[PDB]
């Protein structure tokens, strides 16, 4: 089962604080330091500070400013990142990592975007790709969907509730006035389709929303 | 008496070795440059420095942490010298006999 | 604090050969380096421990090598789902640090695009607006151009294009050009075309529908 588990995203205000949480399951020990890294986009892996749970101390890298104070819930196996008077260089993907007291990460949360901006949360409106009816189909069919005027990121996109992966492409997304936009592609057999389902489902954690939309030909 | 005394000096000298290993990390993580940061080899540090051998391959540089390493240090040196105490009374005794 | 440097930046190498990651330590420390592969938006997963340490789980075709300052992660046979960045971190002196990251790159056999392209739909229409959507996939090399025409004329305003990175299934690219227009805009016109450039042919590809 997932070691760590952290909320997809968090929007916060420039000057609002905000605190993100990682949940621990399987083995715990006296030994475990729990430690949270920073990732921007396009860039490296930051260390930000370490905490251990059965002691409560914490310790913070020197190198930056400190934007973080680090406890932890021992009944509730929960670590908590408070983050404070945020600005946009704090818009990031946060990483909470399990370490053994050995010094190697041996997993991580699969982190939490943390978006600094003034805009408002928009789910995303999610519109089905068909090809029209001139296009001549080879043995392969390509189908997508349209996922637009959201914000803040991310969405994960999946095709089939997860069952259908290879064929897949979800494109980096695009910010045109405080709104994101992008859209996924799947390609199955053409023989296939329309007579095995094609679905996305997109979900935005920021929203808390996660829809479907099936993929028919167009009449 | 003194084999008891012995004993139970070797069962505290294994607990201060675990409890020395983990207050150890404790103390010097946090302090750039220090090196007495994982739970193996602080046990190995506590055992080295309990035996007195002292090789310096590690060590505190925290004051929490050098305090840690004198009560290990106590500790293993005083278990020895209940062992010592104790094998001598042992010996007299067998000796008055003989 | 140790610096732990990491290069070069990126590894371009052929399918199935050996390649080797360096991460150069500020000073010694032993052989407390361990290496984390990430995957496009994917988390960091542990490969090596301990310099040369196998990680349960972690393909046989990874090892690492080196003490001291020295480092170097392995790979024997390069494949697609080996494309990722890959970054060193050390444990011998608080505080732990991470190398700056190494970017593997495949360098497979060409492969022209697959063009599709992709009228608004009926849903999108019906909030006033109209996206069409042209996909250029699978393929190799990166560099690619896509030229859209509206009527035969071509159009600019209103095209906005995304790049994916290199794919971890085939060593491939793709890219999306997204025109976007408003209904009445739209529906003021009859044909729209997306064309694509790239190097496996001297001539386009282009694929266009009818709003009719
Ligand atoms: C004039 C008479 C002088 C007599 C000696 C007095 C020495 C000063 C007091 C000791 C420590 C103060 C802490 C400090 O401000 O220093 C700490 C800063 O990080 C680190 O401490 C250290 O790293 C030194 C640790 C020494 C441990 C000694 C244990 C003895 C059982
Ligand atoms: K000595
Ligand atoms: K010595
Ligand atoms: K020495």
């Amino acid at each position: 089962q997932v070691q760590l588990q952290q909320p997809g995203a968090e929007l916060v205000k420039p000057g609002a604080s905000v605190k993100l949480s990682c949940k621990a399951s399987g083995y715990t020990f006296t030994s475990d330091w729990i430690h949270w890294v920073k990732q921007r986009p396009g860039h490296g892996l930051e260390w930000i500070g370490e905490i251990i749970p059965s002691y409560g101390r914490a310790n913070y890298n020197e190198k930056i400013q400190k934007k973080a104070t680090l406890t932890a819930d021992k009944s509730s196996s929960t670590a908590f990142m408070q983050l404070s008077s945020l600005t946009s260089e704090d818009s990031a993907v946060y990483y909470c990592a399990r370490e053994r007291g050995d010094g190697y990460f041996a997993v991580w949360g699969a982190g939490t975007t943390v978006t600094v901006s003034s805009a408002k949360t928009t789910p995303p409106s999610v519109y089905p790709l068909a090809p029209g009816s001139a296009a001549q189909t080879n043995s392969m069919v390509t189908l997508g969907c349209l996922v637009k005027g959201y914000f803040p990121e991310p969405v994960t996109v999946t095709w089939n509730s997860g069952s259908l992966s290879s064929g897949v492409h979800t494109f980096p997304a695009v910010l045109q006035s405080d709104l994101y936009t992008l859209s996924s592609s799947v390609t199955v057999p053409s023989s296939s389709w329309p007579s095995e389902t094609v679905t996305c489902n997109v979900a935005h954690p920021a929203s808390s929303t996660k829809v479907d939309k099936k993929i028919v030909p167009r009449d | 008496l003194h084999w008891r005394a012995a004993g139970a000096a070797t069962v505290l000298l294994v607990i201060v070795l675990l409890a020395g290993s983990y207050l150890a990390v404790l103390a010097e993580r946090g302090a750039p440059g220090a090196q007495l940061i994982t739970y193996p080899r602080a046990l190995w540090w506590a055992c080295e420095t309990a035996t007195t051998v002292x090789y310096g391959d590690l060590y505190p540089v925290t004051l929490w942490g050098r305090l840690v390493a004198v009560v290990v240090m106590v500790a293993g040196i005083t278990s020895f010298g209940l062992v010592t105490a104790a094998l001598a009374t042992w010996f007299v005794g067998r000796e008055q006999e003989r | 604090d140790i610096l732990l440097t990491q290069s070069p930046a990126i590894l371009s190498v052929s399918p199935g050969e050996r390649v080797s990651f360096s991460c150069r330590a500020s000073q010694s420390i032993g052989t407390d380096i361990h290496w984390y592969q990430q995957r496009t938006n994917g988390s960091p997963r542990l490969l090596i421990k301990y310099a040369s340490e196998s990680i349960s789980g972690i393909p046989s075709r990874f090892s690492g090598s080196g003490s001291g300052t020295d480092f170097t992660l392995s790979i024997n046979s390069v494949e697609s789902e080996d494309i990722a960045n890959y970054y060193c971190q050390q444990s011998n002196r608080w505080p732990f640090t991470f190398g700056s990251g190494t970017k593997l790159e495949i360098k497979r056999a060409d492969a022209a695009p697959t063009v599709s392209i992709f009228p608004p739909s009926s849903e999108q229409l019906t909030s006033g607006g109209a996206s069409v959507v042209c996909f250029l996939n699978n393929f190799y090399p990166k560099d690619i151009n896509v030229k859209w025409k509206i009527d035969g004329s071509e159009r600019q305003n209103g095209v906005l294009n995304s790049w994916t990175d290199q794919d971890s299934k085939d060593s491939t690219y793709s890219m999306s050009s997204t025109l976007t227009l408003t209904k009445d805009e739209y529906e003021r016109h009859n044909s729209y075309t997306c064309e694509a450039t790239h190097k496996t042919s001297t001539s386009p590809i282009v694929k266009s529908f009818n709003r009719n």
